[PDB]
């Protein structure tokens, strides 16, 4: 069974952990709890084959980012639709990944999380689609860890990207 | 030091 | 901050800040894990390498036991340290009463216990009749592969690689190949039966229900050797695993994992040998006896006392 090393990146508070824990354990983590470095394992079925995912859930701030990128095969870049700053932070991560990999051709997905929180929305879908367009037509989804919208698809889509 | 369980 | 990885038996880990560096205790590590009081109650920190697993005390300083692993190995075993790298794990507390475990409903506690029980099953440490192993196999298929479907599951699906994740390694070669149809049938039945809840924690709990009645469930395992009373020498050396749990004492042949004996608390007595390198078991109610040789003797006897004492 192919192993897939996936990495969840993004600023403080966006739901990297909540998405990962929902996908892997089916539980919704309702509580402020900042990450140092968690690694999860999950077997899944993608495009009709069995895939063993190792998912690195990272701290919202840095010194081991460069090593994660070196090692990772696919990257989920997560911001919160609720917080513009978290969205603005993503450009540099993208660029950083391209630097370490020394290429443009990197499995990636832009994820605007907390889409259950419609009335707190500060980042419009458009800005999200727009940014993905700019990133060489990068994959893009809005998700909610809380309601389970698009949670599996974040990870399945990275697996199909890696399988390209 | 050596007391487990 | 220094940090340490705390692993679970599936190979996942959670990194935890050490507020007092290598003087940080297990209780402090546990406080720094992500866990409610609810989830936490059932589990503690163990130090384990490939062939030696020890449950730590809450006042222990685990980074110092990692640091001292070579002395520990040579005090408790005859293993080659060069082949044993230790890590810290979150695992079931060996003193957890089965009665208390049986009423758990917390989904995170249930998945942690499930992962550990799966790990022991696949390694061969659970002895059970084929029907029970087949039932546990069918539950793992529902848990891991989701709903049964004829186009996908009926033919060429349960090969080696796939059977490996659902049956004990000790049955993979010989016995497992022939179970394929009954596994599938049971799997079909789980999916097709809408009486059976498909919520993850419900299915995991069901797997646990089927493990709770296995006699080695929840055992800490130790290594040792017995000498046969048949003769040649006086007589032949039989390496064994000694399983100690809240139910009693269990001996497994080290090579095949076959269950040699299982004794419930109240049906046997023990005595530590004078040098702490062996212990004797007397099965009153059977009036047989045997002596296990092991540098883990002291540990095994202290654990029997504790788990008998709490029952
Ligand atoms: N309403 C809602 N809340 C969410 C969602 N995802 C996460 N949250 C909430 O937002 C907070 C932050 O979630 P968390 O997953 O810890 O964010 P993070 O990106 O891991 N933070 P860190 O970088 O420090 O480790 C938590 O209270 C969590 O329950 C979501 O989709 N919807
Ligand atoms: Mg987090």
């Amino acid at each position: 069974m192919r192993e897939y090393k996936l990495v969840v990146l993004g600023s403080g508070g966006v739901g990297k952990s909540a998405l990962t824990v929902q996908f892997v354990q089916g539980i919704f983590v309702e509580k402020y709890d900042p990450t140092i470095e968690d690694s999860y394992r999950k077997q899944v079925e993608v495009d009709a084959q069995q895939c063993m995912l190792e998912i690195l859930d990272t701290a919202g701030t840095e010194a081991m980012r460069d090593l994660y990128m070196k090692n990772g095969q696919g990257f989920a870049l997560v911001y919160s639709i609720t917080a513009q700053s978290t969205f603005n932070d993503l450009q540099d991560l993208r660029e950083q990944i391209l630097r370490v990999k020394d290429t443009d051709d990197v499995p990636m997905i832009l994820v605007g999380n907390k889409c259950d929180l419609e009335d707190e929305r500060v980042v419009g879908k458009e800005q999200g689609q727009n940014l993905a367009r700019q990133w060489n037509n990068c994959a893009f989804l809005e998700s909610s860890a809380k309601s389970k919208i698009n949670v599996n698809e974040i990870f399945y889509d990275l697996v199909r990207q890696i399988n390209r | 030091r050596r007391d487990y369980f | 901050y220094e940090k340490v990885r705390i692993y679970r038996m599936d190979g996942s880990y959670r990194s935890v800040e050490l507020k007092h560096g290598n003087n940080t205790t297990v209780q402090q590590i546990m406080e720094g894990m992500r866990l409610s009081q609810e989830t936490q109650q059932y589990f503690t920190i163990w130090i384990c390498s490939e062939n030696l697993s020890l449950q730590l005390k809450p006042y222990h300083k685990p980074l110092q036991h990692v640091r001292d692993w070579p002395e520990i190995l040579a005090e408790l075993t005859n293993l080659d340290p060069q082949r044993e790298t230790p890590q810290l794990f979150l695992r079931r507390d060996v003193r957890l009463p089965l009665e208390v475990e049986k009423q758990i409903e917390d989904p995170l506690a249930i998945l942690i216990l499930f992962d550990e029980a799966r790990y022991n099953l696949l390694k061969g440490f659970y002895t059970a009749p084929d029907a029970k192993l087949i039932t546990l196999a069918s539950l793992l298929l529902q848990i891991v592969y989701g709903n049964y479907e004829s186009k996908k599951h009926k033919q060429g699906f349960l090969n080696e690689e796939n059977l490996k994740s659902i049956v004990p390694v000790t049955k993979l070669k010989s016995k497992a190949p022939h179970w394929t149809n009954r596994i599938l049938h049971e799997y079909k039945n789980l999916s097709t039966s809408e009486g059976v809840s498909k919520e993850m924690h419900h299915l995991q709990r069901m797997f646990l229900q089927n493990c709770w009645e296995i006699p080695t469930y929840g055992a800490a395992f130790f290594t040792g050797q017995i000498f046969t009373k048949a003769s040649p020498s006086n007589h032949k050396v039989i390496p064994v695993y000694v399983g100690v749990n809240i139910k009693g004492l269990h001996l497994l042949n080290m090579e095949t994992k076959a269950l040699l004996i299982s004794l419930k608390y109240g049906c046997f007595m023990w005595q530590l040998g004078d040098t702490d390198t062996c212990f004797q078991i007397h099965s009153m109610e059977n009036k047989m006896s045997f002596i296990v040789h092991t540098k883990q003797a002291g540990l095994v006897v202290k654990l029997l006392m504790k788990l008998n004492g709490q029952l």
